[PDB]
């Protein structure tokens, strides 16, 4: 029962997190910044997560 | 139109019927009005100058603008087309 | 009667044969590909250059100060002034706002129709800005004279004289035309077979234009968004009017000046209609001599070809024998050719060939002279080049004589 | 400058046949590869100032950084940058940006919050164009073409010799031919001679299909062509290969269709880039078409395409050379007298003088033989030559 409750609570907690944008990638820049093209907006030079 | 281009009707040749037609349909109803209402004959609301290219349509328009005290408001077809919706 | 392969047959085929070195070589190739991929991934950067100045150039800790103090300002044009005065400002496409000036600027500075900056929060006007100067339209200028002069154009004395009478003489010596009451033609349409030399004459004019020369790129005028091409044409003609005695070159006018038809081109047709009224109609164009070129004049809209927008129509016909000889001398001036080369014969052997084909023949003769290690190209090399360039691209000639 | 970004390629192994010399060559290449891998793997690990400046610059820049277009430069520390959504912003130019590169039309890099200009995007090349660049050179070299000697010589003089030995052209005074068109029946060796040139060439090689240059949107076609040629010019020595030119090079004709008029506009932009106002620079264009009679005369006129190399159907000597080239790997038998098939009537092309080889190999596999025989080749020819229906007249002429 505790595992079920914890699973549901984690699902609710993750749901509240903002949905992430999706955009194409043009090319890596400096091994830490990647040029991307979000759908409605323009190009963006964004950093990369650790993983 | 603020420069008031100058073109006397004598500069237009070969179109005496058309010049008179344009003056009577775009000018006579303009500065007379009450006379036309007297006879109760509806003046046409607009004049469409159509013909082979270079026949002198724009020249007649310029002549009317020059020899008319009316406030000419020129414009072009391409001018009334803009990207933003409803701008035209 | 064909029989399919089995597992044992496949195994024996891949084993009964060469197996002492085949496996090692195959594994080496696969692992060499893997190593190449590993190296590429390990480097896999090619750090893209960014506009970072030399370290001493910036070396600024007050850049953060200016970033925190200064605030970005949206650029907008004040459509109307209201009377404390209020100002209607169009923020390009965002929306229409009725804002008032900040204390920094004085009311007299802001005039109707001037594009001014506004803060992103309240939309107050903070500073005036110079009127828009389009970047594409401004780059459409030449500002770099090409190195082809009139001496490089041969066989077109009459055509060159007419072109100068249209685009150069009226600008340099207006008196010769004003005295006799002659209004010089404001446009020239260079139509002729491809490779005859229209663009060369245009480059020569730009070289000795001594005025503003604008090369109109057919790509920019045709824009993705509706009404952008007409706006670009209207901006180009305004930028020409602001200058004195400008020269506009509408290269490959058949790119956009196609005959109107009833969506089809539509938008390009609207841009063409915008250029047509700019060239001729209300609001006289001014001192802007338009130069147009096209190898296919029959596809142009009759409005664009009427002698009110393209006043002088110069035909660049295939060079005559004298023209071909002059072209041969012009293109062979630099070539290390022998002194007995009968250029008349080479001209007569190219019956109907433009200047481009003459240059191709000259280059082919040079290449033939380079094939066999000879530093001087003899007339035989030119004859072989003529055969390869014109004749290449007996029984038929048997009848003639 | 931005010199050539030549495609990378490993050295060639000569033995071909699985002899121990080939094994030694491959082992040596692998040894040098492992050498490089170990060196570059130790560099960073074995590695233990500018960090302060980099940290300051990146902290001022912040992330993400928007890419916008610079519209004008008002002052030395102010400019008007129009964000991607079309809205113009009067942003402040920070110190750490070389003012020399800041020109109207360039793609500026802006802070996300204050929009202050923080850098200028250099490459900003259209992704549909950066794909065209050839990174991995094809393995097909010149030795992989049977015959086509005259054609090889012409293509070398046009695209290969000028870079390697420009002295000859400079002394002779003639600018080397900067445009070549490869036209001929299908399966003659057009794309091959292009692959071989790309392999041997040291200049940046750009490949296009003649159908990717056309974009759905109105102005995307001419702008794509301009971007492609600008990228080619950026790498000074370049060869641009527009195969299937007859896709967009069809004869210009009054078309009551924006599609056709858009394709014609793309062709016009191409021919304006090739030879028009402003020199083309050191970019050489190679085009292939199995139909040259349908191309616009302007596109194939001298000046743009300076050498109309013809690729005829192989003759007897050329056919024997293509049998030697495509059978070298195969373990032929003793009785394989290729001349019997080499004779032919008039209509055997490389594709066939290779499909024939593949079919002979497959038929050998059917009988469980890895060594082909004459019967296999005859059957393969009979099976794979079935291309044309009649293509001949009747028994009229004598
Ligand atoms: N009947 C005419 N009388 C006087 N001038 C004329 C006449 N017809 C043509 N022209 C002259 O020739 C030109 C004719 O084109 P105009 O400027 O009148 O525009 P348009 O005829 O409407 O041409 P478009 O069809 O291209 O709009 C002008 O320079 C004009 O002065
Ligand atoms: N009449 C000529 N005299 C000398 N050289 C010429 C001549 N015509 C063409 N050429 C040579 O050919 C080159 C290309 O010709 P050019 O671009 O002027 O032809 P075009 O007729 O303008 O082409 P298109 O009609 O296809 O636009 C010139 O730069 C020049 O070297
Ligand atoms: N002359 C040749 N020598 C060697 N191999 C050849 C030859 N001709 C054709 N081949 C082989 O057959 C293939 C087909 O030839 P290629 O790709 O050059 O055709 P193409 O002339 O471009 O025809 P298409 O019009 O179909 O594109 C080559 O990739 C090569 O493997
Ligand atoms: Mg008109
Ligand atoms: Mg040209
Ligand atoms: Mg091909």
């Amino acid at each position: 029962l505790n595992a079920k409750v914890r699973l549901l609570r984690e699902e609710l907690q993750l749901l509240q997190e903002q949905g992430s944008y999706v955009g194409e990638v043009v090319r890596a820049m400096d091994k830490k910044k990647v040029l991307v093209k979000v759908h409605p907006e323009g190009k963006f030079v964004v950093d990369v997560d650790k993983n | 139109v603020d420069e008031r281009p100058t073109e006397q009707y004598s500069d237009i040749g070969g179109l005496d019927k058309q010049i008179q037609e344009l003056v009577e349909a775009i000018v006579l109803p303009m500065n007379h009005k009450e006379k036309f209402e007297n006879l109760g004959i509806q003046p046409p609301k607009g004049v469409l100058m159509y013909g082979p290219p270079g026949t002198g349509k724009t020249l007649l328009a310029r002549a009317c603008a020059a020899q008319t005290k009316a406030t000419f408001l020129k414009l072009a077809g391409p001018q009334l087309v803009q990207m933003f919706i409803g701008d035209g | 009667p064909i029989r399919a392969l089995d597992e044992g047959d496949i195994a024996l085929l891949k084993t009964y044969g060469q197996s002492t070195y085949s496996r090692q070589i195959k594994q080496v190739e696969d692992d060499i590909q893997q190593l190449l991929k590993k190296i590429n991934e390990l480097t896999g950067i090619k750090e893209s250059d960014t506009g970072l100045a030399p370290p001493a150039l910036w070396d600024l800790a007050a850049d953060k100060q200016t970033l925190q103090s200064e605030q970005p300002l949206q650029v907008a044009r004040c459509t109307k002034i209201i009377n404390d005065p209020k100002y209607i400002i169009n923020v390009k496409q965002f929306a229409k706002f009725v804002v008032d000036l900040s204390d920094q600027v004085a009311p007299t500075d802001i005039e109707e129709g001037m594009r001014v900056g506004v803060d992103r929060n309240k939309y107050q006007i903070h500073i005036p800005l110079p009127p828009k100067i389009d970047p594409t339209v401004t780059m459409m200028q030449v500002e770099e004279k090409p190195d082809v002069t009139y001496s490089d154009v041969g066989g077109c004395k009459e055509q060159i004289e007419k072109l100068r009478e249209v685009v150069e003489t009226p600008l340099l010596h207006p008196e010769r035309f004003v005295n006799l009451g002659i209004e010089p033609p404001k446009g020239v349409l260079l139509f002729g077979p491809p490779g005859t030399g229209k663009t060369l004459c245009a480059r020569a004019v730009a070289n000795r234009t001594d005025a503003c020369f604008i090369r109109v790129i057919g790509s920019e005028l045709v824009q993705k968004y509706v009404g952008e091409g007409a706006r670009m044409v209207r901006e180009l003609f305004e930028m020409a009017r602001t200058k004195k005695a400008c020269l506009i070159f509408f290269d490959e006018i058949d790119a956009i000046g196609g005959a109107r038809f009833d969506g089809g081109d539509n938008e390009v047709q609207r841009t063409m209609l915008e250029l047509i009224n700019q060239l001729d109609g209300f609001d006289p164009r001014g001192n802007i001599k338009v130069l147009m070129a096209t190898n296919r004049p029959d596809t142009l809209d009759p409005a664009l070809m009427r002698p009110g927008r393209l006043d002088r129509k110069i035909e660049f016909s295939l060079p005559d024998l004298e023209g071909r000889t002059h072209i041969f001398k012009i293109h062979a001036r630099s070539m290390s050719v022998e002194r007995d080369i009968r250029f008349e014969l080479l001209a007569r052997l190219c019956p109907n060939s433009t200047g481009a084909e003459i240059r191709s023949v000259c280059t082919e003769a040079g290449m033939f002279a380079i094939r066999a290690r000879r530093k001087i190209a003899t007339e035989k090399d030119f004859l072989e080049a003529v055969n390869k360039v014109i004749k290449s691209y007996t029984p038929r000639y048997m009848t003639y004589n | 400058t931005k010199g050539p970004d030549a495609a990378s390629k490993l050295p060639l192994v000569t033995p071909h046949t699985q002899c121990r010399l080939k094994l030694l060559k491959l082992e040596r290449i692998k040894d040098y590869l492992l050498m490089e891998e170990e060196f570059i793997r130790n560099q960073e690990q074995m590695k233990p100032k500018q960090e302060e400046e980099r940290s300051k610059v990146d902290d001022l820049r912040g992330t993400p950084m928007s890419v916008g277009t610079l519209e004008e430069i008002i002052d030395d520390n102010h400019a008007i940058v129009s964000t991607s959504v079309g809205s113009e912003h009067y942003v402040s130019i920070l110190s750490f940006v070389d003012k020399d590169l800041l020109e109207p039309g360039c793609s500026v890099l802006l802070n996300h919050k204050v929009h202050a200009v923080i850098g200028v995007l250099m490459d900003d090349t259209d992704p549909l164009v950066t794909v065209m660049k050839v990174e991995k050179a094809p393995q097909e070299t010149y030795a992989d073409i049977g015959g086509l000697d005259n054609q090889i010589q012409e293509i070398k003089e046009s695209v290969e010799l000028p870079l390697t030995h420009p002295e000859y052209y400079e002394e002779m005074g003639i600018k080397p031919p900067k445009g070549v068109i490869l036209y001929g029946p299908p399966g003659t060796g057009k794309t091959l001679l292009a692959k071989a040139v790309a392999n041997q060439t040291s200049a940046t090689f750009l490949r296009v299909v003649g159908s990717e240059l056309i974009q759905k949107y109105l102005g995307d076609g001419p702008k794509l062509v301009r971007e492609l040629f600008r990228v080619a010019e950026e790498h000074a020595p370049s060869i641009v290969f527009i195969d299937e030119i007859d896709a967009i090079g069809t004869k210009r004709y009054d078309s009551n269709s924006g599609g056709e008029r858009e394709i014609q506009r793309t062709m016009l932009e191409l021919l304006n880039q090739l030879d028009g106002f402003d020199s083309r620079g050191d970019v050489k264009v190679i085009m292939a078409t199995n139909r040259i009679e349908t191309l616009d005369p302007a596109l194939i006129r001298p000046g743009r395409i300076d050498r109309k190399i013809e690729f005829p159907l192989p003759d007897e000597k050329t056919k024997k050379r293509i049998f030697q080239i495509h059978t070298s790997r195969m373990t032929l038998a003793d009785d394989v007298t290729l001349d019997d098939l080499i004779m032919a009537k008039d209509d055997l092309s490389g594709a066939d003088i290779k499909a024939i080889c593949t079919e002979a190999g497959l038929m050998a596999l059917r009988e469980r033989r890895m060594k082909v025989t004459n019967e296999d080749f005859k059957k393969s020819k009979e099976n794979v030559l079935y291309k044309k229906q009649e293509g001949t007249p009747e028994g009229l002429y004598l």
